[PDB]
């Protein structure tokens, strides 16, 4: 079923359909950032990235190189400003264990 | 690296032991170098103590998903028959028996 999200501008007749995947990727406003790691750490392209608790984003491709895995992500235009430019990404799917005496 | 580059097509049993065919996509097959490692990654190695705990062998997406992790290195001449080792240890080590040679 189609979807119509209405915009601005200049009248048209001619549009190019976009997959639910990309709906957010192609908004006209959104944060689209690149990041690099050695490995996938377990994230597929469809993983949600998450600030203090609540979903802001998504993983809207990842690709495989000869130096590691970069992944192409997407950030929503209402949360966009809360990035500020200086974020450190972690990876949210690993899980560290460590058991002793009190610790 | 995490992401899916291949399949095990098939597997056949015979007197020697266990041979698995399996096959690597072109988009990823110059990644391979013709020097790589073969390791389980269905199973899973635990360890614990007092400070040391230790996961390995596969993760739990590793380990849902199973089949073989790949190590590539850099430079090989593309042999027929490949070894497959237990784990990550036994294959740094280039080791194919449980105990080590005796020095």
């Amino acid at each position: 079923t189609f979807e119509l999200v209405p915009g601005d501008g200049e009248p048209r007749k001619e549009f190019v359909v976009v997959p639910g995947e990309k709906a957010l990727l192609h908004e006209p406003d959104v944060l689209t950032l690149t990041l690099t790691a050695p490995e996938s750490y377990g994230i597929d392209a469809g993983q949600p990235l998450i600030l203090h608790g609540v979903q802001v984003g998504q993983v809207i491709d990842r690709k495989l190189t000869s130096k590691g895995v970069t992944f192409t992500v997407a950030i929503e235009p209402q949360h966009r400003e809360l990035v500020k430019g200086d974020s450190k990404f972690v990876v949210n799917s690993r899980v560290d264990v460590k058991v002793g005496l009190d610790g | 690296h995490g992401v899916q580059v291949g399949q095990v097509i098939d597997r056949k049993l015979t007197s020697k032991g266990v041979t698995f065919t399996v096959a690597i996509e072109p988009q990823h097959r110059e990644l391979v170098k013709g020097d790589s490692k073969f390791v389980v990654n269905s199973r899973v190695d635990v360890k614990v103590g007092l400070d040391g705990v230790e996961f390995l062998g596969a993760s739990a997406s590793e380990w849902i998903n199973g089949g073989i992790r790949i190590l590539p290195g850099d430079k090989g001449e593309m042999k027929a028959s490949y070894p497959l080792y237990a784990n990550l240890e036994k294959a740094l080590e280039n080791s194919l028996s449980d105990l080590p040679t005796t020095t």
